[PDB]
């Protein structure tokens, strides 16, 4: 959980793109773990992981929405560390969501 | 569309003017340097010519 | 008016672009000769000094011998 | 015509005289120990024979004679004249058969770098790279030669010479689907071109090129790079290049192929594109 | 707007004529430099040949 | 790198041989006689080692060897070889560590001016100034070096290089030094250029900079300066800089930030503004009260 | 600065020990007759003392030391060194008092002419002419010097430098109202420039000035002269200058100042004029 250097990659399947998980190798992590992804001292983002057999060890795969949110480029170096929630203080009671049609 | 043409014409003409001034300056500097190097080269040529002449005469004295 | 204006804009654009590109190209090439010319001045002055000192020392040595 | 025939006839005559000269010179050195003046005379005979061979329009034999003179001279414990003969043989071998020209120019570069002079070695390196590029297809050797010459030039503070070599290497690297080296070289030269009182005006172009190749990855990375460059060079947006890049990005995001093609055609009409740009744009359009 | 176009036209006229006038003299200066280059080349070649022959003759005589 | 590995190996071999050669030198200075030729051969091998070290990318080692060879050579009643070796060491030290490069270049400058070659001394001075300003965070020594270079160039009749050097030093001093020197130097260079047909079409920029320097101090004196300039240079009246300055001072008279800001923005609309000019405009704005 | 002035006093002491060297020549050289190298090193100490004077900004003292060293060194031997010393003294005298610079430069001119080096002699001729123009008021001596330098330059086919020298001479003569020489030189230079594709854009001004000079003397023959020029150069009418000259000469047929005044003001509205042209027009159009 000290954190390690990884390479950002592209999401391997459509189904996984729709999961909003960061996709990883079974050699590096287990599905359902959470991580903090660091791109700078001021830029950290929390993702939940899902494994897929196609992911190359030493990389984390992200979909286009994730890349546009967290400001990630395919090929860039990132730092990734395991993150643990305090479930006493982090079980959503209510969440307000803004919605619109995706495609005009 | 012609107003964009006139604006771009003004910009490009202004740029070409400034370019030309820079080239004129650099050309003048190069010419000055060429003058000084030509002078020095001719002086060296004359010096070496008289050097060889005098050395040959000295050898002949031997 | 329309045909002549289109002719004018097209010709002006192409001519201006050609002149701009050529000017930038001349700008970029001039520096190479400038630097080479610095180098040749360096070499020339070194040659001058070396030959001058060599000949004066050799004349002195010849006078010593003779 | 007639002059060439006469020159070649007297050249064969002098070659026979020269083989006689070398044979009798070794014989006379063995039997009398006359010194090395005869060897120098034979070298001069070889040089003039090679010169008249060149006059006779027989470059292979002229280069052979020059190489023979060079090897005999370096056997005489003298290098500079041997180096001159070697480079002359290389120039003669440039046309016709340039293979052995490469080896002789390598020998010349080796002796020159052994002496300690760099600029002439760089010139020979770039000439060899040009030979390989024009006559051969192995661009890896050309890349190596250009990089070595560039390294020599930068080490000798000849930044202007190094810039051209770096640009050529970056272009060739981008040609062979390799973008890291192209991106690095282009951005480095653009950054070092920021403060040039003269080159500043052209400093934009390199940046644009980088962006194009950086788009070979994907929509997003390209936006970040172009906006970073725009901040770093605030005036970069003045030129139409940023407008064109924005048009390409917006059209490709929505898969507006016809608009992208029409914009590329319009840019071509206002200002035509070269083979490299056309190939890169077509490759980008494929996806 | 049309009067703005006319004054801009006057500006274009002045700029173009000034650039051409400077071009003429820049070309003249380039011609002068090209002229001087040949003479310096010839003098350099002459000195090189003379020094080479002289030093070689002196070295041969030294033997 | 295998080539680099063998290169460093033979570099160490040459260093060991150079150590043996300094042993030879100290033995021929205390044990034998006529060691001048032997230490000259030692200098030759030292130069070979330094050159090949430079080839090896070990700039510090090459510079140290160059300096050692130079200081050993100084003792042989030879000065030009010393100067060349010092220049080589300074070039080697230009990258990595340039602090000792300044000292070596100053020694070379002193020796050169001892002989009498001023132009090369001026070029070395300008190189020292440029390296100091680009790498060392200090400007006053750069000002002194530029002044010395301008003096040397103008003393040798090389007018253009001295003019450019003086313009650069004056412009830099205007940033952090009193504007009187900037005014004087800009006026001098403009006067020199006006008669010459080279920069007569560019002197308007120098007059504009001088007028801005005048304005940054006071207004009435700035008005006197501009009227004097347009009296002495009639063609400046039509210059867009003249109209811009007149509009700026007319706005400043009434103390309207809005009109001044809009006028400067309009001027920026065409062409483009510069860092120094923008800073000067901001500085003069900040004292509007 | 202040410190280098004390060492300039020490250089005056160096001149004192050089006085001791000439005292050696006076008395001790009988036993040191072989010490001609002693005289040479005396000249060397003279030269470096003069260099210290130059660094001390004592131009008169530096020139005095240069002249003394030249006089001592020119013992009918090493003439080129004496010429170099003389030209150095002249350059030093250029500032402060330049009168004796003229004499030292003339001596250097004589030495070079005896040697036959025409290029440096002509350059020094131009230098003395221009220092005459900028320091003194005499123009005739400068005119003669320029004519001699132009002859020397044209001797070796250096046509551009001679052409520009003749252009300046013709301009000055036109200022000195000798119009035959002016028109001759202008026509010669313009027609020669029309020979080469390089300088075909420059004639217009030359022909315009020649037409002005001709029209100054005889207005009736000006029409014939301009017609001859036009038929010689068919693209001479299209230029604005020919149109303006035609308008002025046709308007002069009627005594109407307004027409020509408006013409000259309109021409001046596109471009500024020069002092020479304005003065010539103001003088000629008075009648």
């Amino acid at each position: 959980m000290a954190g390690r250097s990884m390479q950002a990659a592209r999401c391997p399947t459509d189904e996984l793109s729709l999961s909003n998980c960061a996709v990883v190798s079974e050699k590096d992590y287990q599905s359902g773990q959470h991580v903090i992804v660091r791109t700078s001292p001021n830029h950290k983002y929390i993702f939940t992981l899902r494994t897929h057999p196609s992911v190359v060890p030493g990389s984390v795969a992200f979909s286009l929405p994730q890349r546009k949110w967290a400001g990630l480029s395919i090929g860039q170096e990132i730092e990734v560390a395991l993150y643990s929630f305090d479930k006493a203080k982090q079980c959503i009671g209510t969440m307000t969501i803004e919605i619109d049609f995706l495609q005009k | 569309t012609r107003h964009s043409e006139i604006i771009k014409l003004e910009n490009s003409i202004r740029e070409l003017h400034d370019m030309f001034m820079d080239m004129a300056m650099l050309v003048e500097s190069q010419g000055e340097m060429i003058d000084r190097i030509e002078y020095n080269v001719e002086h060296a040529v004359d010096y070496v010519e008289r050097a060889v002449s005098d050395t040959k005469k000295a050898v002949k004295y031997q | 008016l329309a045909d002549e204006s289109l002719e004018s804009t097209r010709r002006m654009l192409q001519l201006v672009e050609e002149s701009k590109d050529a000017g930038i190209r001349t700008l970029v090439m001039l520096d190479e000769q400038g630097e080479q010319l610095e180098r040749i001045e360096e070499g020339m002055d070194q040659i001058n000094k070396d030959m001058k000192e060599a000949e004066k020392n050799l004349t002195d040595l010849g006078k010593f011998a003779g | 015509g007639m002059d060439t025939s006469g020159k070649q006839a007297e050249a064969m005559a002098l070659l026979a005289e020269a083989e006689r000269k070398v044979k009798n010179s070794q014989s006379f050195f063995s039997g009398l120990f006359g010194g090395s003046s005869k060897i120098e005379e034979a070298c001069e005979i070889y040089a003039r024979a090679a010169n008249m061979f060149k006059m006779a329009k027989n470059w292979s034999a002229a280069g052979n004679a020059f190489c023979q003179a060079a090897q005999l001279h370096l056997q005489l414990q003298s290098k500079h004249d041997a180096a001159t003969c070697f480079v002359d043989a290389g120039n003669a071998f440039k046309k016709a058969d340039p293979q052995e020209a490469i080896n002789c120019l390598m020998r010349a570069i080796e002796i020159y770098t052994d002496m300690g002079r760099f600029t002439i070695a760089a010139k020979h390196h770039i000439s060899i790279a040009e030979i390989y590029e024009t006559e051969l297809v192995d661009v890896e050797k050309a890349i190596a030669h250009y990089e070595q010459s560039a390294d020599y030039y930068k080490g000798e503070e000849s930044n202007s010479s190094a810039n051209k070599c770096l640009l050529k290497v970056a272009g060739y690297a981008a040609q062979l689907e390799q973008y890291q080296k192209a991106i690095d070289i282009y951005e480095q030269v653009g950054t070092s071109a920021m403060d040039s009182p003269l080159l500043k005006y052209s400093a934009k172009d390199y940046f644009f090129k980088a962006a194009l190749c950086h788009f070979c990855i994907d929509m997003l990375n390209a936006k970040l790079a172009v906006q970073k460059y725009e901040e770093l060079f605030p005036a970069f947006s003045d030129s139409r290049e940023c407008k064109l890049m924005k048009k390409l990005l917006e059209a490709h995001e929505e898969q507006n192929v016809d608009s992208y093609t029409e914009s590329v055609k319009e840019y071509d009409s206002i200002s035509r594109l070269d083979q490299w740009l056309t190939t890169m744009l077509l490759r980008i359009k494929k996806t």
